[PDB]
Parts: structure tokens; C-alpha cells; sequence
């Protein structure tokens, strides 16, 4: 099977900027590649066909270029639909293979995150289980990290993330992390704590809560 | 078909 | 207009089979190749295989063979893509290609069809309020919707009466059931003092729960 | 009479008149009297005997050799039509009779050259005939003593897309996609010219084989183009019946196909046959057309024969209705009564005697009755059918000239279709009188030399 | 009548090329009248028959004309883990052409294709392909709608059903007013013969160079058939268009099939859909009915009429022999839904093999009396065998059975004058039109002005 290495896996920009996606083949395809876009939450479009050849109705914003084993795809001056995924095929030999992909962010100044921390609630304890909640709003860029600690010491088993995609009018990421214990083992403990790892700041931000005191 | 079949 | 519909999301369980299909509108079916895509977030884009519904000759990765079956119908100018022994890995989203102009290109698309694989039985969610502990500018809230099957959940504030200030996450799946949460954010002048209550709606066993926060 | 109320000026208008009358020359002749009479009219009014001047239309043989009973030995001295020669005499709107014999002899040789389908479709018949050539050695001795046979072999043009092109091998061998071998695809090919050592054709077939090609039409009137023309190569014979067997199972290409493989340049007739015993224009020219077959063939007096299968009979028989002469035979799936269809088709071929005229002037024209069958007399009729080997058949005809034309000596001839001899009629026009040969111009009889005097009148010299 | 044969205009092409073979007239987007001509033996790069197109300008004097260029270069895809490859050796470029507003088409009906998968092919085999060009423009686009990628072996399992391998897309060719090119195939599903029709505009298109292998969705081709009356008839071996069902919104299909029906022969008239709507069947065997159509009305009712030639038909004689010497017949059409009758009028040769009615050409209305006229072609014909052009004058019961004027061949022997013919335009803006001869035997084209009735 041919490998289809696509690069870059995603890069932040601006709006009117040019920008290029390359695809490198382990082997030749002598030009027999196609590029697709993907809106968030939506399907596919074909952009290019037979390396060069645009898909009607596509503008001549995009085009593509490449031999051999190495193609490219360029969009001059990005418009804000431009943001998306995008993808390449070859179809020289069967089976047919893709890329790994390339979403395109929008760029903006860097943005620490509001940290907030939440103990179990009243109904959660009486059915049996206890579930610590941290929110992460609002930051950029979407390279972030959180670690949580029960008693001073860190805690990796029984915790769910979850990332938004990147918010539409203030383009900043956000992230929700959750802690869930059975309501024995949390009421062996004390101290709950979530630190989150931001390139903003040197030293992690922290939030903590003490049960049996508020 | 043809020649043949 | 060339178009590609495919049939509704799916919800199966684990060892059964399933037949997705997809209908040409605005063209024969009979016109070119028709290919199977599968989708995940983790692994991408696969290619299961792709048919000639002139004469019905199919090709496949084989990855997918015993797995996975295309055909075609001419007669409601629908093509097919069956999937046996499912398994999780199975859960994707699967699309039907054919080619503009080139015979071997991949142009027009189906705007695809979800595939889940699930033990799970019908499962309403639990809904937990989340209220700070006991001091700044500004509040943040949140609701945290835990243990429902299948997906999806609306969530709303206030009855969609607050509006801006709020993320939903993204649900993600907790062995089996799904968990979800959402944060909201107001001014220290709003909260208490203004009531608010989180809406939670899970069609698929017909509850619509409603918890307020209420302080510590 | 009317040769009188004619008023007639001088001998030669009276000869015009009407085949019975006459003139009279003689000087002594009564003063009323008319020079243009009956003959019985004239000598009774004391015109001189030597000056009548009344010819009579006759006709009589210069050569007439007795029809030969066997064909035989000689070195082609055979008879077969009688007389072979006569003078004819005629006088203006008169008319003769004379007769021609004609006969079917026994023993007279036969050329057979098999001129074989050899594409795949094919395969089976080539081991039916592998012992033909003696079998129909034995069968034929029964009617000639003087057989000659041959064979050749036809597909169709090597050129795509009626030839396989691709993989190189299969250039080498038509059969390489399946599990065979064949030849190498040929257009036409001479193999064994005509001879009377008949164990030559046995052997000969015995190392052919198929070849094969993509469609189902074959090239085989190619074949029977450079069969009959190239006269040396196959070795037709001056004196002896021209068979020309062509066996196939399959439709046939025809003029004008031949822009499917990009030939436009037309069939020249001519022979392209030469050294290799292969048709060489076979990729460069078109297939013949049904006239141009039907010219050569009738050229060389050649007898075409259909032996196809039953499922192109029809085909066969609805081309022969166009080529004139053509015989058309049943054959098996395999070839396996090839031998007997050749004997019927030989039989059937003898069994006619149709006249043909060539050369016939103008003023000429002819009526026949015909004599077949058991001096049974058909008017109005000059071909004779159901004929057997050694029966003989006669023509009465009658020829009536019209007016007197400007040459006096003419020939045309007389001859049945396919056969060797034939009747020279050479005629000659009597519409002048012999005292015009002794006139006497610028004579001091005619006006004091203002006219002619012959044939005892007076006529108006040249110049008035 | 009035086609002038003392000062006339000759083209010429190199030797060996067939300069002459096929031709058409062709107009500017400014109106301009020309002349392009097919020369299928032009040599290619490989000092190797290819063929060729030219474009003439009108000049009174003639001469040489400039080249049409089109890509000769063999090409090869590999793609979907095939091989495609197309061949251009003795593909005959320029065996037709023909043009519509400012578009030129020109094909080569032997072009050669094949596909190759590991150790199996689909087999070398001519598809025919066409080229197109927009000269002012430059813009090029091909059409070859019997290219396929099955291999020899799935042909076989299947019974040798649909098989396009040996059409020669483009050994004829016409185009509808609406700009829908429409090709002869003789050689489709193994020598049946098919039609394919597809709009030029969207031939421009969807063509891009490289791809070899793409679909034009707009386009429709003809039926594989199991009745054995269509087996080896060559339809599609000519094709025309007019109209002959009464609806000005259809445009109904001509199409010869001179070798239908076990060499009896048949023209059949169809709708845009390739349903059968007339079928005029041949009176001999052999004689290519068929070979050429022709579609004019002659008398004046403005209904479509229908000719036919039979260049082999031979004619009955004296003493029972037949003479081959050509045969022409004419349909008129009648008034409202009917079926075309016997013929109203057969033509026949004179010179024995002249091949009376190899070609038709419908001249509009040379005399200028109200009635269309026609030209026929005896490329052998004449007392000297060299070739002879006849026409025939429209009249309101159908043509004339006597020709009004004949054209001897200008060339020597050999060069088929007459063989391609084209009337109907009026190339030098003297308000007749005139009629373009090609006589590719001896590579050149020659042009009949019409000039005023002199009676
Ligand atoms: C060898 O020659 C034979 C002699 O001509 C051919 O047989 C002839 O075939 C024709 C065509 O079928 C046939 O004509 C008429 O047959 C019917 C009887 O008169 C008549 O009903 C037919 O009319 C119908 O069919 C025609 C088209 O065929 C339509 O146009 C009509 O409207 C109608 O639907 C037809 O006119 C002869 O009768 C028939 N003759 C004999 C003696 O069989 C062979 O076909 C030919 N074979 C080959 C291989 O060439
Ligand atoms: C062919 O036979 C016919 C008779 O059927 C001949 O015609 C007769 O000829 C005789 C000659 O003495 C006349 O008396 C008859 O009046 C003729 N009868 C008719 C009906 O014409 C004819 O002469 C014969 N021709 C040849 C060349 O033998
Ligand atoms: C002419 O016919 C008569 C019978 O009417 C016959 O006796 C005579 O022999 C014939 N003449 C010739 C030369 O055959
Ligand atoms: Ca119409
Ligand atoms: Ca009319
Ligand atoms: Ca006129
Ligand atoms: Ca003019
Ligand atoms: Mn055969
Ligand atoms: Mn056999
Ligand atoms: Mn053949």
C-alpha cells in the first residue's frame, strides 16, 4: 500500500494570507492525486483532481502543483470559509490511501485559561459516586495540559476530557476535565486539585477545594 | 463469437 | 446537480449486520464508479472498496474483506455498502464517492451516514448542578449531564434564555454510556441573585429534566 | 410486279427493291421494256442470259469437321462444335438459314483446384479430407481419364482488427489466450498447383492447419481473385474444364469492407501472387467486387463453386444468381460429402448448352430454334437443359440483314458459353451489279459526255 | 447547371498524405468562409503515417494551406493500478471532418488503445478518437467514447456483450444545429455498429489532457442487439441528420448500415434516442446501400427528402449480365405522419465500375429557381475512367432524371475526384453557392464557382 505522509497536521493563520499544504507519497503517483476539503460538521468537497485539475465551481483561489512523490496544495489570500480540513488521495494503485490531514485555525494573540473547580454535587453523593469537574475557558493557543492531584499527590485513573473546536468570534479553545471516584474512595481524601500547563505561563495554574470545609 | 464462439 | 443521499445514522449492536445505502439524485447510478469511505477521528479516512454498478464487479482493501459488501441496484439507482460481525472499531462514519471526469478520481461526495456499535440498552441521563466553592468579578456554573445512551442531548440555559457566555462540550463515551457538561459565566451581581436553571433534554427516553444551581 | 412500278434508275436501286428481283444488262432490249423485272419476265422478253444481273443469298460450309466422340487423348484436336466455318451471302432485306451442332463429348479433362476456408471455425473439416484427393481420383476416372487437382488456402487479411495485434505472442500464434497453437494468421496462400499425381494432394493437406481471426467474415473472394488470374501459379489448362471448389462456413467480406482496416486503394484484378505462394497485396488492396469476380472468372472460364454449410446456403445461392454460371453444393459441418457435391456439381455443370453471339453487326439480326432432349424443335429459344455427357443438341438460325451497309465484308461469331470452339459466320453484302465493274465514264452514249454508261443506262456522272 | 469548370481553384498537400480525402467548409466568428481538409496519411514525428488536418483560406489562386495542429504523441497513464495507453501510428487523423460555428472536428477512426493489468489486456484494438479545436482561440479538447478498461478476459465471461473495442469512433461524423456531435462507429459491439452522441460544448468541458480515460454524462450511445440482421452491417459506416417526424424539437438521426442483413444493406432513420422510426431496405446484395446519405429537400415543400447511394449496384443488360455502374434513390417525404414509400425517382451509372453514388452532396439551390439541387460523385466514372461529378436540379415532383451539367475529373488517373464532396456555401460572397471536389489520389481539392444562368 502506498503511504500517504501529509504535512502540515494543522497551522495557525490569518485571513489573505497564502498558505500551502504538501503531500509526500512513499512512492511515485505521477500526478494521479486528488485534494478535499471538509467544513466543520459537515461533508466533503473535491477541490482537485489529476493534480492540477480544479473541481468545477471551486475558485481559482486554490490550485495544485507537484511530481513524482511530493504535490502540493496552495490557497492564495484565505478567506474565512477557507478554515477547514483538508486531505489528500492517491489513486495510482489500489487500494486507494489518504493523508493524515490539515486543519487550518485561525491565528490570534496567546490567551491564558479561566480555571474553575467544582466538588460532587448533594445528588451525585447520595446516589454513590463523586465526580470533581474543572473547567478550562477561553485560551489560546490549544496546546494545554492538566494534571489533577488528590492529597498533594497526582491522579490519572478516572478522568474524561473534552475540547471544544475553536470558538467562532473570539477564537479561543476550551476544555473540560473530570475526576469520578466512587464515593467511598472520595471521602478518603481531603484535597482535590486540577493544575493546567499553559505555554502563557511558566508556573502551572492551580485550584483547589478542601471537602468537609468550605 | 466472430471466428469461433 | 449531481447529488449523493445516504441513508439515516444507524444504531446496532455488537455481532449483528447492517446495510447503509446511498442514492444517486440528478444522474444514473450506472454512471461511474461508486466507492465506500470510512471515517474515524483517530485513525482518518479508509477506503473499503468501490463497485461498477453497470455490471456489478467490486473491488475492496484487504482489510475490509469478509467485513464489508457493496452492491448496487440500477432498478432505484442505490448502491449498498453491508457490514457483518460489527464490532467497536466498526463505530465510523461512512460516505459514497463517485469521480467528476476522471474515471478514477474521488470529486462528488454523500454527506454520510453515522454507524454505532453499542451494547448499551436506552439510558436516561443524570443531571448534576455545579455551583462554586466559598469571591471574584465574575461566576461560572456549569451542569453535568452523566450516564445516557444513545446521544444526542440538547442543553439550554434558562430555557435557551441565556444564551451567550456558554460551552457545551462535546460528549464523550464512558464504557458504554456518555457523559456531557456545559459552563456558563455571569457577573458576581447576577449570580445568586438571578435564578438558573439548567434544561436537559434526552428525546430518546423522553425526559426533559431540570436542575437550578443552588449555592453552597 | 413491284420491281417494275418502282421506277428504279439504275441496277444497283434495283437490287434494293426486294430479293426477287432482276436486272437486265443487254443492249437489245424492246423499247418500253422495264430493265427491272423477275428473272422469268426478263428471259422472256429475249434479254441475253449472260446479262441478268440476279443474285441469290446463300450460305456454305468452309470447314466441317465430325464432332469428336471421346475428349480424350489429342493434343486438344477435339471437335465439339459443327460446322466450325461458313460463308454467307446475302442481298439487301433478305435472309438465309444455316445450322450449328453442338455436343457435351465424353472424356474431356477436368481441372479441380479446392480453394479451402482454413480459420479456426475450420479446424474440424481438415481431417475429413486428408484421403479427398485419392477418393475423388477414384470417383472421377469413372468420367475423365485426364484429372488434374490442386489445393490453396485462405483467411482473411492480416491487418487489425480483423487480425489479433496484441501480446507479441500472439502475432507468432492466434491461439496463444487459449490452450492451442495455430498458424500465424495469412491472407491466401497456393499450396499445390494443379497435377494429375493425386497422392500430392493427400500429403499436402496433411500438413496444413488453421489459423485464426477476430471477425466472422473471411477474405475468401480474395482468394478466388488471385485463383483465377494468376493463370501459371495455379495451372489452369488451355483444353479442360475449370472447377474452382471454394468451402466455408461463414459469411463472406465483399468490396468496400475493406475501410474497416484503413484500404480504400480498389482491386486491380491482377495477379499478386509470386514466389512465397502468398497474396501480397492482401494488406494494400480491397476485396473484389461481385462484377469484377464475375469478369475474370468468365475470362478464364472458370466454374465457380459454392460448398458452403447449411447455415450461409441461402447467402450462397443469393450471390450465385448474380455471378451467372455459379454452382452451389451443401456441405456437411466437417466436409464430410465434399467428394460426392463435387461430382454433382461437375454434372450439373455439363448439363447446359447456352449460345452466345459476339461481334454481330448492326444491320444483322438473329432467330433460333432450338433442338433438345429427343428432336423435340423449341422456337425462339438457343439453350439447351438437363443434358447428360455425350448427348448432342442443334440450333437452327436464321440471320436477316436490313438495308445493305457500307462494308461489305463482316464476320461474327457463334459460340456456346464456357466451350472451346465455336462458328465463324464470315458474311458478305451482294448489293452490286457485275457490269458496274466495266463503266463507261465521260461516255459519248450519256449526253455528249456529260454522264456514265453502265449496266446499260445512262447515270449521272460524279460532280453534278 | 451553372458551376463553372473553365477557371477553377486547387489546393494541394503533400505527396503520399491523401490531401483531399475528406473536407468541409468552415466560417470564422467573423463569417469568414474556409476550407478544412483531411489528409489521414499526413507523416507524424516518427516519420510515420499519422494523418493530418489543414485549414485553407479562400484565395481565387489557391496553393498551399496552413496546418491545424494536433497533439501526434502517443500517451500512457498509469492509474488505478492500470496501464492505459493510446497509439496514433496509421490512426488516420483526418479520415473526417466536419465543422460547426467556429469548432472544428477531425477524427481518426483506426486509432489503436489498450489497457494493461499484470499479465491480462483489454487487446490493442482501434477505438477511434476525435479532435477538436477552436481555431481562433486555440483551444483543444478529444472525444473518444469506446475506450474502456475491461480486461479480454471479463469479455469472454460475458459473452462478448457491449463490446466497444473495435467501434472507429469517427469513421463518420455530423453535428445538429444545437451543437450535439453525433459519430459513426461501424465496427461497435463487434461490428454491429453503434452511434455516439455527446454535446460539443460539453466535450470542451470535461476534457482535460492526461486524464485518457472520463466521462462526458450528457452523452448517449446506441444498443447491442441479438437479431443476426444487424450482425457485420456496419451501421454507422455514414450518418446525417434532418428532420422527419413533423416535431421542429426532435432532431431525428440518418444512419447507413450498407452491409445490414447479410449484405442486402439499409439506411434507417431513428429519433434522438436511437428508437427506429423508418427503414429503407437495399434492392441488391453487395451493392453497399448505404454507403453514403444525404438529406435536402429537393421539391420545395420544405420537408426534409432522403437519398441514398449504392456505388456497387449493378444494372441489368442485355443477354442476362448485370453491369456494375452505381445506384442513387431518392425518399421524398410526405405530408404529416407517414412512412417513407418506394423511391420517386433511381438514378444509375453509366460507366462500368464508376461507382455512381459513392458520394452525395447537397448543393442548395444552385440555379436560384426555388428548388434545392444535389451533386453525385462517380470517382471512376466518365468515358476515360478518371472521375466524374453530376448534377441533378431540384424540380417540385423531386429531381431531375437527366443531369443538368457534368465535371470531369481535372487530375490523372487514379486520383478519385469526387470521392469527397460539399456544397451549399457560398465561399466567394458572389450570392451562388458553389461546390469543393477532393480527389485524394492525387492529394489535392478542387473548387466549382458558381457563376450566373447563362440560358
Ligand atoms: C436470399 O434471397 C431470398 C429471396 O429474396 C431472400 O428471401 C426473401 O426475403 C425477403 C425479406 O424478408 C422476403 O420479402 C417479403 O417476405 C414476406 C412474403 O412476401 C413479406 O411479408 C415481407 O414483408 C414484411 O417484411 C419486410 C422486410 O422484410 C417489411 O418491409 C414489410 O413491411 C413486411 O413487414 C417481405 O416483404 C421474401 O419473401 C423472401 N423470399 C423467399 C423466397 O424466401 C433471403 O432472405 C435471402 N437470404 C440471404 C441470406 O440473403
Ligand atoms: C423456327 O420455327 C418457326 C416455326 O415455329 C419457323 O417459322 C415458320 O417458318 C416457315 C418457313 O417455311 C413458314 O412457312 C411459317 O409460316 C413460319 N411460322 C411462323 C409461326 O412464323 C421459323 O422459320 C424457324 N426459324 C429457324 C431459324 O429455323
Ligand atoms: C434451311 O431450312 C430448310 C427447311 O426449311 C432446310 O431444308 C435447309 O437445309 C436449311 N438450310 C441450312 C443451310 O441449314
Ligand atoms: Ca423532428
Ligand atoms: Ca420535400
Ligand atoms: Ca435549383
Ligand atoms: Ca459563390
Ligand atoms: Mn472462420
Ligand atoms: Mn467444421
Ligand atoms: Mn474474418
Amino acid at each position: 500500500d502506498i503511504l500517504m505522509t501529509q504535512s502540515p497536521s494543522s497551522m495557525s493563520v490569518s485571513l489573505g494570507d497564502t498558505v500551502s499544504i504538501t503531500c509526500h507519497a512513499s512512492q511515485g503517483i505521477s500526478s494521479n492525486i486528488g485534494w478535499l476539503q471538509q467544513k466543520p460538521g459537515k461533508s466533503f468537497m473535491g477541490l482537485i483532481y489529476y493534480g492540477t485539475n480544479l473541481v468545477d465551481g471551486v475558485p481559482s483561489r486554490f490550485s495544485g502543483s507537484g511530481s513524482g512523490a511530493d504535490y502540493s496544495l496552495t490557497i492564495s489570500s484565505l478567506d474565512s470559509e477557507d478554515f477547514a480540513d483538508y486531505y489528500c488521495v492517491q489513486y495510482a494503485q489500489l487500494p486507494y490511501t489518504f493523508g493524515g490531514g490539515t486543519k487550518l485555525e485561525i491565528k490570534r494573540a496567546d490567551a491564558a485559561p479561566t480555571v474553575s473547580i467544582f466538588p460532587p454535587s448533594s445528588e451525585q453523593l447520595t446516589s454513590g459516586g463523586a465526580s470533581v469537574v474543572c473547567f478550562l475557558n477561553n485560551f489560546y493557543p490549544k496546546d494545554i495540559n492538566v494534571k489533577w492531584k488528590i492529597d498533594g499527590s497526582e491522579r490519572q485513573n478516572g478522568v474524561l476530557n473534552s475540547w471544544t473546536d475553536q470558538d467562532s468570534k473570539d477564537s479561543t479553545y476550551s476544555m473540560s476535565s473530570t475526576l469520578t471516584l466512587t464515593k467511598d474512595e472520595y471521602e478518603r481524601h481531603n484535597s482535590y486539585t486540577c493544575e493546567a500547563t499553559h505555554k502563557t505561563s511558566t508556573s502551572p495554574i492551580v485550584k483547589s477545594f478542601n471537602r468537609n470545609e468550605c | 463469437r466472430g471466428d469461433x464462439v | 446537480e449531481v447529488q449523493l443521499q445516504q441513508s439515516g445514522a444507524e444504531l446496532v449492536k455488537p455481532g449483528a449486520s447492517v446495510k447503509l445505502s446511498c442514492t444517486a439524485s440528478g444522474f444514473n447510478i450506472k454512471d461511474t464508479y461508486v466507492h465506500w469511505v470510512k471515517q474515524r477521528p483517530e485513525q482518518g479516512l479508509e477506503w473499503i472498496g468501490r463497485i461498477d454498478p453497470a455490471n456489478g464487479y467490486t473491488k475492496y482493501d484487504p482489510k475490509f474483506q469478509g467485513k464489508a459488501t457493496i452492491t448496487a441496484d440500477t432498478s432505484s439507482n442505490t448502491a449498498y455498502l453491508q457490514l457483518s460481525s460489527l464490532t467497536s472499531e466498526d463505530t465510523a462514519v461512512y460516505y459514497c464517492v463517485r469521480p467528476l471526469y476522471d474515471y478514477y478520481a474521488m470529486d462528488y461526495w454523500g454527506q454520510g451516514t453515522s454507524v454505532t456499535v453499542s451494547s448499551a440498552k436506552t439510558t436516561a441521563p443524570s443531571v448534576y448542578p455545579l455551583a462554586p466553592v466559598c469571591t471574584g468579578s465574575s461566576v461560572t456554573l456549569g451542569c453535568l449531564v452523566k450516564g445516557y445512551f444513545p446521544e444526542p442531548v440538547t442543553l439550554t440555559w434558562n430555557s435557551g434564555s441565556l444564551s451567550s457566555g456558554v460551552h457545551t462540550f462535546p460528549a464523550v463515551l464512558q464504557s458504554d454510556l456518555y457523559t456531557l457538561s456545559s459552563s456558563v459565566t455571569v457577573t458576581s451581581s447576577t449570580w445568586p441573585s438571578q435564578s438558573i436553571t439548567c434544561n436537559v433534554a434526552h428525546p430518546a427516553s423522553s425526559t426533559k429534566v431540570d436542575k437550578k444551581i443552588e449555592p453552597r | 410486279n413491284i420491281c417494275t412500278t418502282r421506277g428504279v434508275s439504275s441496277c444497283q436501286q434495283c437490287l434494293a427493291v426486294s430479293p426477287m428481283c432482276a436486272w437486265c444488262s443487254d443492249e437489245a432490249l424492246p423499247l418500253g421494256s422495264p430493265r427491272c423485272d423477275l428473272k422469268e419476265n426478263l428471259l422472256k422478253d429475249n434479254c441475253a442470259p449472260e446479262s441478268i444481273e440476279f443474285p441469290v443469298s446463300e450460305a456454305r460450309v468452309l470447314e466441317d469437321r465430325p464432332l469428336s466422340d471421346k475428349g480424350s487423348g489429342d493434343s486438344s484436336q477435339v471437335t465439339q462444335v459443327s460446322p466450325q466455318r461458313i460463308a454467307l451471302r446475302l442481298r439487301p432485306d433478305d435472309s438465309k438459314n444455316f445450322s450449328i451442332q453442338v455436343r457435351q463429348v465424353e472424356d474431356y479433362p477436368v481441372d479441380i483446384y479446392y480453394l479451402m476456408d482454413l480459420s479456426y471455425s475450420m479446424k474440424d473439416d481438415l481431417w475429413s479430407i486428408q484421403n479427398l484427393g485419392t477418393k475423388l481420383a477414384t470417383q472421377m476416372r469413372k468420367l475423365t481419364s485426364n484429372l488434374r487437382i490442386g489445393f490453396g488456402a485462405f483467411v482473411d487479411k492480416p491487418v487489425s482488427p480483423y487480425m489479433y495485434i496484441s501480446p507479441p505472442e500472439a502475432l507468432e500464434n492466434p491461439c496463444y489466450d487459449m490452450k492451442t497453437t495455430c498458424l500465424p494468421m495469412f491472407g491466401y496462400k497456393h499450396v499445390l498447383t494443379l497435377t494429375d499425381q493425386v497422392t500430392r494432394f493427400n500429403e499436402e493437406v496433411k500438413k496444413q492447419s488453421v489459423s485464426r481471426n477476430r471477425d466472422a467474415p473471411e477474405g475468401g473472394f480474395d482468394a478466388i481473385m488471385q485463383a483465377t488470374v494468376c493463370d501459371e501459379k495455379i495451372g489452369w489448362r488451355n483444353d479442360a474444364s475449370h472447377l474452382l471448389v471454394f468451402t466455408t462456413d461463414a459469411k463472406t467480406h465483399i468490396a468496400l469492407d475493406g475501410r474497416l482496416a484503413g484500404i480504400v486503394q480498389p482491386n486491380d484484378g491482377q495477379c499478386h501472387v509470386g514466389s512465397d505462394n502468398h497474396y501480397s497485396a492482401s494488406t494494400t488492396m480491397d476485396y473484389p467486387s461481385l462484377g469484377l469476380m464475375t469478369e475474370k472468372l468468365s475470362q478464364k472460364n472458370i466454374n465457380l463453386i459454392f460448398a458452403v454449410t447449411e447455415n450461409v446456403v441461402n447467402l450462397y445461392q443469393n450471390y450465385s444468381e448474380l455471378i451467372p454460371g455459379t454452382t452451389v453444393g451443401v456441405l456437411s459441418m466437417d466436409s464430410s460429402n465434399v467428394l460426392q457435391l463435387i461430382v454433382d456439381a461437375y454434372g450439373k455443370i455439363r448439363s447446359k448448352v447456352e449460345l452466345e453471339v459476339r461481334d454481330l453487326p448492326e444491320e444483322l439480326s438473329l432467330s433460333f430454334n432450338a433442338t433438345c432432349l429427343n428432336n423435340e424443335v423449341i422456337p425462339g429459344l438457343k439453350s439447351c437443359m438437363g443434358l447428360k455427357i455425350g448427348d448432342t443438341v442443334s440450333f437452327s438460325i436464321e440471320a436477316k440483314v436490313r438495308g445493305c451497309p457500307q462494308e461489305k465484308e463482316k464476320s461474327f461469331t457463334i459460340k456456346p458459353v464456357g466451350f472451346k470452339d465455336s462458328l465463324i459466320v464470315q458474311v458478305t453484302f451482294d448489293c452490286d451489279c457485275a457490269c458496274q465493274a466495266q463503266a463507261e465514264p465521260n461516255s459519248h452514249r450519256c449526253n455528249n459526255g456529260n454522264g456514265t454508261f453502265e449496266c446499260g443506262v445512262c447515270r449521272c456522272g460524279p460532280g453534278w | 447547371l451553372n458551376l463553372d469548370p473553365v477557371q477553377l481553384t486547387f489546393y494541394a498537400g503533400p505527396n503520399g498524405s491523401q490531401f483531399g480525402f475528406s473536407l468541409d467548409f468552415h466560417k470564422d466568428s467573423h463569417g469568414r468562409v474556409a476550407i478544412v481538409v483531411g489528409a489521414p496519411r499526413t507523416l507524424g514525428p516518427s516519420q510515420e503515417e499519422t494523418g493530418g488536418v489543414f485549414l485553407c483560406p479562400w484565395r481565387a489562386e489557391g496553393g498551399q494551406c496552413p496546418s491545424l495542429l494536433f497533439d501526434l504523441r502517443d500517451e500512457t497513464r498509469n492509474v488505478g493500478s492500470q496501464t492505459l495507453q493510446t497509439f496514433k501510428a496509421r490512426q488516420g487523423l483526418g479520415a473526417s471532418v466536419v465543422s460547426w460555428s467556429d469548432v472544428i472536428v477531425a477524427c481518426a477512426p483506426w486509432q489503436h488503445w489498450n489497457v494493461l493489468e499484470k499479465t491480462e489486456e483489454a487487446e490493442k484494438t482501434p477505438v477511434g478518437s476525435c479532435f477538436l479545436a477552436q481555431p481562433e482561440s486555440g483551444r483543444r479538447a478529444e472525444y473518444s467514447p469506446c475506450r474502456g478498461n475491461t480486461l479480454s478476459r471479463i469479455y469472454v465471461e460475458n459473452d462478448f456483450s457491449w463490446d466497444k473495442r473495435y467501434c472507429e469512433a469517427g469513421f463518420s461524423s455530423v453535428v445538429t444545429q444545437a451543437g450535439e456531435l453525433v459519430l459513426g462507429a461501424p465496427g461497435g459491439y463487434y461490428f454491429l455498429g453503434l452511434l455516439a452522441q455527446a454535446p460539443v460544448a460539453d466535450i470542451f468541458s470535461s476534457y482535460r489532457p492526461g486524464i485518457l480515460l472520463w466521462h462526458v454524462s450528457s452523452q448517449s450511445l446506441s444498443f447491442d442487439s441479438s437479431n443476426p440482421e444487424y450482425f457485420d452491417g456496419y451501421w454507422g459506416y455514414s450518418v446525417a441528420v434532418g428532420e422527419f417526424d413533423g416535431d421542429l424539437n426532435t432532431t431525428e438521426y440518418v444512419v447507413g448500415a450498407p452491409t445490414w442483413s447479410w449484405t442486402l444493406g439499409a439506411v434507417e432513420i431513428l429519433d434522438s434516442y436511437y428508437q427506429r422510426l423508418h427503414r429503407l431496405r437495399g434492392e441488391q446484395m453487395a451493392s453497399y446501400f448505404g454507403h453514403s446519405v444525404a438529406v435536402t429537400d429537393v421539391n420545395g415543400d420544405g420537408r426534409h427528402d432522403l437519398l441514398v447511394g449504392a456505388p456497387l449496384y449493378m444494372e441489368s443488360r442485355a443477354d442476362r449480365k448485370l453491369a456494375e455502374v452505381g445506384r442513387v434513390y431518392l425518399f421524398l417525404q410526405p405530408r404529416g405522419p407517414h412512412a417513407l414509400g418506394a423511391p420517386s425517382l433511381l438514378l444509375t451509372g453509366t460507366q462500368l465500375y464508376g461507382r455512381f453514388g459513392s458520394a452525395i452532396a447537397p448543393l442548395g439551390d444552385l440555379d436560384r429557381d426555388g428548388y434545392n439541387d444535389i451533386a453525385v460523385a462517380a470517382p471512376y466514372g466518365g468515358p476515360s475512367g478518371r472521375g466524374q461529378v453530376l448534377v441533378f436540379l431540384g424540380q417540385s415532383e423531386g429531381l431531375r432524371s437527366r443531369p443538368s451539367q457534368v465535371l470531369d475529373s481535372p487530375f490523372p488517373t487514379g486520383s478519385a475526384f469526387g470521392f469527397s464532396l460539399r456544397g451549399a456555401v457560398d465561399i466567394d460572397d458572389n450570392g451562388y453557392p458553389d461546390l469543393i471536389v477532393g480527389a485524394y489520389g492525387a492529394n489535392q481539392v478542387a473548387v466549382y464557382r458558381a457563376q450566373p444562368v447563362v440560358k
